[PDB]
């Protein structure tokens, strides 16, 4: 992608995540923990299903026979018929090759943008209390237990409670 | 000393697709958009089908002994086989492809008598090349011929007027004898000439005896001509010899579709796309089976496979 | 304790459009790209128009009494009506569609005399089916006929040479009598035969009397044939009977366009896309009115509406 | 959009903005105020007009009649003509449906990108003097009157004048 | 007091291209995607070429004195010139375009004798319009005269059977005399008639004397007819007068391609796209040279140039 | 572009860079210096070559003659042939004009995204030790010699060595 998140500063994916496309992973004094996110997965799945519904359908127009395969027809008209059919086949072969590559290019960029947005939201939520490290994780400067991580995971984190301790820890 | 991280999922092995600026990119999922499978049968449920055997499509108008059960048929799907023939006496039609195209979508035919009557001349001309229980002829035409060997054929005229509210179809024939002696034996000496007239039609015909190669043991030939009549007009025939007179007229009814195939018929199935090898049932927009399919079919492309992505880029561990 | 915020505008009611991955997205504006309106008149300003009434297009070469004012016309737009007829005596042309396509873009015709002269035979054959002030015939052809009832028709030959720098158009006719006695009465007993020759053309014709249905009170027929002449060649006619001789030759001039319509004509207007119901004036790239329009027209699509976005996504308050 | 600004962290639009597409809204001790921006609106309008000029135009190729509707033609050639016309109609119906959706997809992303660029440009000139809040606007840590807001709007804000007071307010 | 910075490269002058929402954007590179150059020669290496000169394509079946060295040729590329002619005595073929299309891809012809023999009548009819070293005729057909002036021509029949495993090509001719006196001098008084028969073919022909314009100093004409024969069938000719009899039958071999051009031939080249002015050698997907090229060619578009970007947007200093 | 880096907050390019598409430029007590980057140039060149390989190729279908230019054919069939050829030409003229504009639009956005990613990586590498200025340059708050700049260029730069001095310089 051109957003530089998947195969960018995130080195690789996780094969243990089986209930979503994106998720969290936390480590504190008690131990490690894992979870999954819901909104971004829903957005990506909705886009994919929309594309599939738009694409998969056949025509409604009916065509009939214009030549015979048991007894041949006059040459001067059969040549014209063959020429026209061969002319149409090329256009119909070109269109599909264009369209498939177009959609394949669009999908990956959509997924990359979703991952980047998920990262940016969490970065904005934690202000002047955590520091970036460059590989997709944040380092917290205060003591955060399981309930605090749960509150972070669902947008109920109040930064005013821990501001003074985090600032004192960071400045010195 | 607490830490939180973010990430995405991955799979062990993925699928390769093509993008705008690379070939062979690996993703988690993909699907197919080109159809390659069929059913080797003719699927027809909910429609009336007629399966002509040895009978040709054009024979149903004239009625050779192999088309005795298809003189008045009704169907929504018509199937023609490779072994069908439409002649019992050597000959051929004129402008056959247009007539075949007309008849393929007719949906059936209906016959109505004409009412011609003749005096003096004979009517029961028969040949040994069309056998029912002996020597016979076509079931819907009459071979006029003369009173006796080396006699005179009076010049006659006949007329017919359409009455119904739809165009009618008229068919007649001309006989080319195998020599210059048989012509005088069957219709007498002199010259022969026929003429056909209507509102938007006028033509003349004259026979031409000669020796040809033997087909079915015969040397003469028969030529068939046809015309279409508007539903208020009149048709007039003026003739002196070498005439094959019609007996009934045909009217169309409804609409249908016709195909040529070589497989059997299945009555528990559903489909709308047919070709010479079976039925194509799919919802994909493209196909790579045949380029001459009929019905409601996907378009034909010359590529064998085209995959569509359904997931993000795959980045496996280690 | 100061604060500055950023935002964008919105509207109360928006419009729904379609994107690559959704149907029914709401925006502030959209416009239309398919045309659906027309003008129920023929807009023609700045061009010369000729409105043929009862006269058919092919009649202007032969000149039946209903085409007396269109013998030499000049126009840029030609309009044909449904009631036009091009015969006063029963008959028909041969290869009519090609001639019509040639004449539709001619832009007009110019007539030039030929100079044939005859001795012995008569010239003033006339019929009651083409009346001007009595009994008359076509205005540009001659019915030869014989000296008197049951006489002899000498075998004659005539020739004509092109001189101008453009191809010419030649037309002649053959007469099929209504019986075998009228042919003898009008041209004498025996056989009849005509032949036409040129550099790249050699044909022969022979009449065929017979009885047909009555059209306009007549039973005979007339067949018209035509040919095109290169600007150095020579045409030769050799005939013995049943001949309708030409009198003048036609030359084209310029170019034009022709349509078939059924509405009136407006002289204060402007357009370039015509069909059988009026004019199409638009700049949009697509249309959904008719599939057989002529001129400089948008392309035909089977959809009824296609909207194009002209704004950002609409997010209303509360 | 895939930049996550419109319908992203900005909750909704303003119906009182009638002289532009993007604008500011300020609040201080004196009162509230509103204005509008010029560059981004011009860019978006220019792109829209370019697309419209590119699209709205018809061809100059001339076509004529090949059949008749008063007296019919021979069947074997009329069938071929009808077959060819029906074949062409499908291609011309497919192309428009593709193109319209393509352009509709492009326009919204363009607008979202413009909004994000404006936000980032405004953010990059208040270094170490203002703090983000996550709903699309900033909190200033010093005293700013109408003239200071005006200088912020037209890119004439000097961060060295207020640095010490803002830093002292922020640290404690 | 240290500083680091980032930037990109630029060039003094760039190229203008078109994007989705602007026209005339400047970039560092662009390339061309439409071809406009050709080679003014027929480039052909690795294939066998035959360059017919004054000989017409259809003449190689009959053999006028200008096609003596092309009676049995083999080639992969066939070139026809504007000055080619295929007649030494005035006349023309019937249904010529189909035969030309058949022969253009034949790849050569092979001749095989028929074996007809005649008794009584003469065979050495010759004319002064086809001169080799005096007065002669076509090299592969025979002109059957009568024994002496004003004599009788017996009515006779001939037959031929195909034996090989491929269809054969049969050609015959009919002679239209310049007057009745010439007809009675060359074939005797009375009526004349010929007939041709096979399994899927039956026709009759009759001459028609008359006076026409003089071409090459002659007034009569000759018409050529042809047919195709399946590999078991038999052909029968029955005739009484006015017959030009065939002498050899032709068989095809392989496949090839044919073009029409007006330039010379080069043997040190490689190409696969030909037109009437030379060769087109390129890998680009589009061309703007000719719309009637043959072979493996790029597609034709009406635009003159279309540039493709190959670099970033150019932002020069100051 | 819609990422706002090229012709955005970077005023103009450099005409002295002749061995790459992107590069650095540094100034310290000793003097000035210039270099070039390798990864971004490789990515852009790979995308361009992929597009060129995808586009430049011709068909593998053979066509023959159906009419004559020395002696004409019957009018009613020549009209149909001319009509069909003119119909096909319009489609083939429309397709190319669409495709070229498509690719031209895509390439510039790709280049802009590459430049933005290169900027963001270096910004993330230097944490809390340098300050942005808004024109594409960073200001360092400690003493950095040639070796330190070379380390910055090719990663392996440790921020823990200079943290205290940079923080003390910045805070006062
Ligand atoms: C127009 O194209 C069609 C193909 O779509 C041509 O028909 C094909 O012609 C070839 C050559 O004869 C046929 O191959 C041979 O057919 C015979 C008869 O069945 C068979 O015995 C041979 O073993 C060989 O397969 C091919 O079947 C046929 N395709 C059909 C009928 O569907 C057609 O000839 C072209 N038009 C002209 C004027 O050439
Ligand atoms: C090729 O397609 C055209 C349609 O574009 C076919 O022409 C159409 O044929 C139908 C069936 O006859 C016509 O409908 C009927 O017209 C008569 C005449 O007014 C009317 O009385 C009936 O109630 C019915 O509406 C239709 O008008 C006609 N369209 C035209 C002439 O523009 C054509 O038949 C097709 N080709 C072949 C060979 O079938
Ligand atoms: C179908 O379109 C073709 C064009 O692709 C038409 O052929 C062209 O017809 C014009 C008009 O006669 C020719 O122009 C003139 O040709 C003569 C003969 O060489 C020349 O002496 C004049 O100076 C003038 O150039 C043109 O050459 C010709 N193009 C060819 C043969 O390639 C064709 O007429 C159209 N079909 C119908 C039925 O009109
Ligand atoms: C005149 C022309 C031009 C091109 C570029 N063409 C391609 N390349 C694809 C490149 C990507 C966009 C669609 C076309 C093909 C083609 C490609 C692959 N498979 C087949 Cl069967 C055909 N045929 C083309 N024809
Ligand atoms: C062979 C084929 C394949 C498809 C996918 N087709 C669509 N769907 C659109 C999906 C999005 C891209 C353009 C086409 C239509 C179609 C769609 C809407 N209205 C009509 Cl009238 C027609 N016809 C198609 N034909
Ligand atoms: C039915 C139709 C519709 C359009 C929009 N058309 C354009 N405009 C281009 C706009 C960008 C996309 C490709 C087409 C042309 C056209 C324009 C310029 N030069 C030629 Cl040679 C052709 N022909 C068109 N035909
Ligand atoms: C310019 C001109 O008129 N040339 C003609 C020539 O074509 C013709 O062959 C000759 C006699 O027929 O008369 C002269
Ligand atoms: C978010 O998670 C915490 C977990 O401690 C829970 O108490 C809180 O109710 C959750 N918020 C909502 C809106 O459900
Ligand atoms: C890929 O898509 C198919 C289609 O629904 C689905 O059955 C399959 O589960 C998908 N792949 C995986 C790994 O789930
Ligand atoms: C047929 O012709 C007669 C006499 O011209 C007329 O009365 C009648 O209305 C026409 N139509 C039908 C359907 O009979
Ligand atoms: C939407 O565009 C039309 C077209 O010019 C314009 O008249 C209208 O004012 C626009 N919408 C609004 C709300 O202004
Ligand atoms: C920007 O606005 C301020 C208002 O305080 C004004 O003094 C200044 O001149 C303006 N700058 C420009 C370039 O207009
Ligand atoms: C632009 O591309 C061409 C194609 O190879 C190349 O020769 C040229 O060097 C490129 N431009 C510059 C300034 O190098
Ligand atoms: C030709 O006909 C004969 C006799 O009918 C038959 O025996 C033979 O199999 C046929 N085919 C060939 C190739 O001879
Ligand atoms: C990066 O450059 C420095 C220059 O001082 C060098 O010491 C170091 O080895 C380089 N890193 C790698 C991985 O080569």
């Amino acid at each position: 992608g051109l957003f530089g998140a998947i195969a960018g500063f995130i080195e690789n994916g996780w094969e243990g995540l089986i209930d979503g496309w994106y998720g969290f992973r936390h480590q504190n004094a008690q131990g490690e923990g894992t979870a999954a996110d819901y909104k971004s997965t829903q957005s990506a799945i909705d886009c994919i299903t929309g594309k599939l519904n738009r694409l998969i359908e056949k025509t409604n127009q009916q065509f009939e026979l214009i030549d015979n395969e048991f007894t041949e027809v006059e040459k001067q008209i059969g040549n014209v018929i063959n020429w026209t059919r061969d002319s149409i086949t090329e256009v119909w072969s070109y269109n599909a090759e264009l369209l498939v590559a177009m959609e394949n290019q669009h999908t990956i960029d959509l997924a990359d943008s979703e991952m980047d947005k998920l990262y940016e939201r969490v970065k904005r939520q934690l202000r002047e209390n955590a520091e970036e490290d460059g590989t997709g994780c944040f380092e917290i400067f205060h003591k955060c237990d399981d309930d605090c991580m749960a509150s972070i995971r669902n947008n109920t984190y109040d930064h005013s409670k821990y501001r003074e301790e985090a600032m004192q820890n960071r400045i010195q | 000393a607490d830490k939180i991280c973010l990430g995405h999922h991955a799979v062990s092995n993925g699928t390769k697709v093509n993008t705008l600026c690379e070939r062979g990119v690996e993703v988690v999922n993909a699907t197919e958009t080109v159809e390659r499978t069929n059913i080797p049968r003719i699927c027809s449920k909910g429609k009336r089908t007629v399966d002509l055997g040895q009978c040709g499509l054009l024979g149903t108008i004239t009625g050779p002994p192999q088309c005795d059960q298809f003189l008045e048929f009704s169907a929504d799907l018509i199937i023609e086989r490779r072994e069908g023939s439409d002649v019992c006496y050597p000959g051929k039609f004129v402008n056959e492809e247009a007539l075949r195209q007309i008849l393929r979508e007719s949906g059936g035919i209906d016959k109505e008598a004409m009412g011609f009557t003749y005096s003096g001349i004979r009517t029961n001309g028969a040949t040994s090349s069309c056998r029912r229980s002996g020597s016979s002829f076509y079931a819907e035409m009459k071979w006029l011929l003369s009173n006796t060997d080396n006699a005179a054929f009076p010049q006659m005229t006949k007329s017919y007027k359409n009455t119904r509210k739809n165009p009618a179809l008229i068919v007649w024939g001309i006989h080319h004898s195998g020599s210059t002696a048989e012509q005088t034996k069957l219709y007498g000496s002199g010259n022969k000439l026929v003429t056909v007239g209507s509102s938007n039609y006028q033509q003349s015909f004259v026979p031409s005896p000669g020796a040809r190669t033997q087909v079915n043991g015969q040397s003469g030939r028969i030529d068939f001509h046809w015309l279409m009549l508007n539903p208020n007009d009149t048709v007039t025939f003026s003739f002196n010899g070498a005439f094959i007179a019609p007996d009934r007229a045909s009217f169309l009814r409804g609409k249908s579709m016709g195909i040529q195939s070589g497989v059997q018929v299945d009555a528990d199935c559903e489909g709308d796309c047919y070709y010479s090898g079976g039925t194509i049932i799919s919802n994909l927009p493209f196909q790579n089976i045949d380029s001459r399919a009929v019905g409601k079919c996907p378009r034909y492309v010359k590529q064998r496979s085209l995959l569509l992505a359904t997931g993000m880029k795959n980045v496996p561990e280690i």
